[PDB]
RNA sequence: UUUGCUCCACACAAUAUAGAUGGAUACGAAUAAGGCGUCCUUGUGGCGUCGCUGAACCAUAGCAGGCUAGCAACGGUGCACUUGGCGGAAAGGCCUUGGGUGCUUGCUGGCGAAUUGCAAUGUCAUUUUGCGUGGGGAUAAAUCAUUUGUAUACGACUUAGA
RNA sequence: AGAACUGGCGAUGCGGGAUGAACCGAACGUAGAGUUAAGGUGCCGGAAUACACGCUCAUCAGACACCACAAAAGGUGUUAG
RNA sequence: CUGGGCCAGCAUCAGUUUUGGUGGCAGGAUAAAUCCAUAGGAAUGUAGCUUGCCUCGGUAAGUAUUAUAGCCUGUG
């Protein structure tokens, strides 16, 4: 109980985009340990959270969370696509993100 | 999958190392590259020196001080290859970069910290045998880098220290693998083997 | 108000075209062919395998 | 022009009351699908008989499978082709397990060495070479010697991950 | 010294009877034998026992093993089997670290979560008795 | 109401009889016999919201648990297994692991 | 200038953060060659073994990890002390000796957990900065003005004045 | 500089050709999901440091239509004929 | 404290779509192979045999077409 994590780590790389136009509506996530679209199929539909600090407390907390979910895979190397209730801020390209194991249809 | 990754520059091909190290920064991973002076470039030394001179001719004509800066140190020759592969003028660019350090030799904390290689940028895996190449240290020196010998001196001093260290290590790992031997074949050991351990 | 596709949705599949009911029931989207032995003649194989 | 299959194409001129039953001609054509093969049939027939496919018909088209698709053979290959500055005949040899396998390397080789795309080459003949040492070409003879063995020095293994915690070796 | 000493790289040779381990494809994981050399890049292989179909293969999707057995070149599948068996090839392979690690790694991967837990508990037991040893001599 | 009735057992890891949703669960392959366990009475209205803790709840927990614990014990390290929390270690790949 | 100033402890309010959530786990060197183990003439030596990836190794069970009783070791690990040493490339860290103290899931018991109601906000990190207490500590200068002319367009420079 | 037929630009954004009136793709109400075109997929940058057979080493290599030039003539460089 | 209102999770569907696992059929040289039977061959010639070489273990040439390995071709 050194470890308590029940999510897989991921990184927020980019919005969906062509060379010169981006689409903030979809985000591209690289899930740790996932190298192929075949592997990434496991994570589709799972929930993600981006988790951040703020100065103003809300429900007596300075931690905040943006939720979303993995929607399809992306390209040939396990990258995955994700939509969020809001839209990841963009300063967060490179930030860590958390990919849960539910909804589980193990 | 590590807070900081430390790469041994040795036997690595600049551009391919630069390519991987740059993607690493843009994805959030801190990198420090050491031993930048034993980095290679493919194709023999005369061509690479020649190239560096073509780069030397470029300066702002009216004020050479505002025109391109020609960095001669191996670490910094590498930093140039990298920088060109990152949108270094945007905010996100500067952030990516700030996650990265380059050194000639391997200066302390890193000296007692593990280093990794990057196979897809490793020359011996990459260059076809017979193909001529260039040591970055030798190249720098010839275009004005001052500290080849200083870093050489420091490295041998370091390497002596590292040997002693590695020798204690091995000796210790003897005692362990020895004194293990008894437990190594014990009922618990047979159980672990049943589950692959 | 909504086009339903008989190719998914067996209900409208059955609405247009019954038969489907028997088609499925009898299989026949599978269905073994008879069996004959007829051999090709000499000349057909001579020239298949010619040069 | 791809992963090749070899076809028998058999065709003929359309019947006339004057000549019902006109003569039948066959070609063996290497192509990837049958639409190409019949195209190819007509391309050659038109250069060899007065006929356009508008006056003829294809009577049969049948894939010819390799008889011994795991015996290794040495093939003689005869080829006509266009260079940027003329046109040339050329004999080459290829070692392989099937004509279809041989022909495909013929095409890659004509591309590599002579910059000949497919439109520019005609396969003239392709033939298993019966007796060893009717083999004429060094770079295939080399493989025919008794108790042939060789190493494969300097092995590079592909890595699954970007960093590695050991300096690799090329040892085979 | 006074003999001429020359250490010579002891490469696994591509040769009839050389046994190889197939890296890729559908026969990935299985052993086959080189039957006939095609060129510097291709060979005919055949793995009757592991049920890998006699086929021309590119050497890059195969990995040479140290094992080799007597096999006349060109040998058809039937006599490949007879010979492979006569030679006791699987016996030799199984005995290798190489084959053992593959097996080890395979077994680990099949472990249940409960099983993973037991390995933990057992490890902690072994550890314990080890650290007191590694402390006495 | 589609849910899964869950136990623990309480004495083993402090989880009471409880509703759990099936999409938030991984099913291990490890399995205890549940033959001698009552369980008939438990349903949606059992959990119905009508602070305290009902005496029935506390007694049903003991009824169900005693039998479960009696089964769990016949298999070494099962108790301990269930007392111990699950987590991902560095290295774990959910899409690979067996459970 | 009246408030002061500084280092260490742990204590409250603001504040920021390119993004902790089991461990950045140290030979060097070659790659048409090497690692490791062992022997010795300590070598371009002999014998053995390994690779084919870290899919490793180490750690990991307990109210986010509570309360209580023992057995067996005498180990492990944390903490704050302590005996030696080593580290200047940016050493600011490393190895060591000796006890003390907490924990110990090596093993065997006795309790606890619910109702946070079928997921949602539920582990606290480290930066500054203002204040609060108790201890140790320390007790200046620079600028303007005045002046020199080795200086100077003005600033600037360089001198001198208790 | 001047004609022929058609298609364009002009009157027209959009995706590609770094850039660009006219090339390639494709023409345009406000949006969601999917799929593609032309063009791409080491890194800048979304996408295989993919797979396969060759060829090439340049003390001035080479790297993609329109297109941002190169010839006669030579080489015991190396390849295949 | 209910109710609205809105927001969310799960379930059963409907529309669109994307990505897997699996069953049954058809065709062709009624795939070609492999495998089996048989005829016939050869060489990058297996066993024998011959003769010098031996350390007499083995060996080199030569004979020899299945034998103390095997392969190729036809037909079935």
């Amino acid at each position: 109980a050194e470890s308590h994590r029940l999510y897989v780590k991921g990184k927020h790389l980019s919005y969906q985009r062509s060379k010169r136009v981006n689409n903030p509506n979809v985000s591209l996530i690289k899930i740790e340990g996932v190298a192929t679209p075949q592997d990434a199929q496991f994570y589709l539909g799972k929930r993600i959270a981006y988790v951040y600090r703020a100065s103003k407390e809300v429900r007596g907390s300075k931690i905040r969370v943006m939720w979303g979910k993995v929607t399809r895979t992306h390209g040939n190397s396990g990258v995955v696509r994700a939509t969020f209730r809001n839209n990841l801020p963009a300063k967060t390209f490179g930030a860590s993100v958390r990919i849960f194991l539910y909804p589980s249809n193990i | 999958v590590e807070p900081v990754v430390v790469i041994d520059g040795k036997g690595h091909l600049v551009g391919r190392l630069a390519s991987v190290v740059a993607k690493q920064l843009l994805n959030g991973q801190k990198i420090v590259v050491v031993r930048a002076e034993e980095l290679n470039i493919s194709g023999e030394f005369f061509r690479n020196k020649l190239k560096y001179h073509d780069f030397l001719r470029k300066a702002t004509a009216f004020n050479k001080t505002r025109g391109p800066f020609h960095f001669r140190a191996p670490s910094r020759i590498f930093y140039k290859a990298l920088r060109g592969m990152v949108s270094h003028k945007t905010a996100r660019g500067k952030a990516a970069l700030e996650r990265l350090k380059v050194f000639e030799g391997i200066p302390p904390p890193y000296d007692k910290k593990k280093r990794v290689v990057v196979p897809q940028a490793l020359r011996v895996l990459r260059l076809k045998p017979g193909r001529k190449y260039t040591t970055l240290g030798k190249l720098s020196t010839s275009v004005g880098w001052k500290y080849e010998d200083v870093v050489a001196k420091l490295e041998a001093k370091r390497k002596v220290s590292s040997a002693e260290y590695y020798a204690k290590k091995r000796a210790f790992t003897k005692k362990v693998a020895s004194a293990n031997a008894t437990a190594a074949e014990s009922d618990v050991a047979k159980q672990l083997a049943a589950l692959g351990y | 108000v909504l086009k339903k596709n008989p190719l998914k949705n067996k209900q409208v599949l059955l609405r247009l075209n019954p038969y489907a009911k028997v088609f499925a029931a009898e299989k026949l989207g599978s269905k073994k062919a008879e069996k004959t032995g007829t051999k090709p003649a000499a000349v057909f194989t001579e020239t298949l395998k010619h040069d | 022009m791809a992963h090749f299959k070899e076809y028998q194409v058999i065709g003929r001129r359309l019947p006339t009351e004057s000549v019902p039953e006109p003569k039948l001609f066959r070609m063996r054509i290497f192509a990837s699908n049958e639409v190409i093969a019949k195209s190819r049939y007509w391309y050659f027939l038109q250069k060899l008989h007065k006929v356009k496919k508008a006056s003829g018909e294809i009577v049969s088209i049948n894939q010819i499978n390799e008889a011994h698709p795991t015996k290794v053979k040495n093939f003689g290959v005869w080829v006509r082709y266009d260079s940027r500055s003329g046109t040339h005949n050329m004999y080459k040899e290829i070692r392989d397990v099937s004509r279809v396998a041989a022909v495909e390397t013929l095409y890659q080789d004509m591309a590599a060495r002579h910059r000949a795309r497919f439109r520019s080459i005609h396969i003239l003949k392709v033939a298993e070479i019966e007796k060893t040492a009717d083999v004429k070409r060094q770079y295939v003879k080399q493989f025919l010697t008794k108790d042939l063995k060789f190493p494969l020095p300097h092995r590079v293994q592909k890595s699954t991950k970007t960093f590695s915690y050991k300096r690799p070796s090329t040892f085979y | 010294s006074t003999d001429s000493i020359v250490k010579a790289s002891n490469w696994r040779l591509v040769e009839v009877g050389r046994v190889v381990l197939i890296k890729k494809g559908q026969s990935a994981g299985k052993l086959a034998a080189i039957v006939e050399i095609i060129d510097q890049k291709k060979v005919l292989i055949d793995g009757p026992k592991a049920g890998v179909p006699r086929q021309a293969i590119n050497l890059g999707q195969v990995v040479l093993t140290p094992l080799t057995f007597a096999l006349p070149r060109g040998a058809r599948t039937a006599t490949v089997s007879k010979k492979w068996a006569a030679a006791a090839v699987c016996e030799k392979w199984a005995a290798s670290s190489w084959a053992k690690k593959i097996a080890q790694r395979e077994r680990r991967a099949a472990l249940t979560d409960f099983e993973r837990f037991q390995v933990m508990v057992l490890r902690k037991q072994k550890r314990y008795t080890v650290k007191k040893a590694l402390a006495k001599a | 109401d589609n849910t899964l009735l869950i136990s623990g057992p309480f004495k083993v890891n402090g989880v009471p009889l409880r509703r759990v949703n099936a999409r938030y669960v991984i099913a291990t392959s490890t399995k205890v016999s549940v033959e001698g366990v009552n369980v008939e009475k438990f349903n949606v209205e059992y959990f119905a919201k009508e602070k305290e803790i009902k005496a029935e709840r506390v007694e049903d927990q003991k009824v169900v648990d005693k039998a479960l614990i009696a089964e769990i014990k016949k298999t070494p390290l099962l108790k301990q297994y269930l007392s111990a929390s699950f987590s991902l270690k560095n290295g774990d790949k959910p899409h690979m692991l067996k459970f």
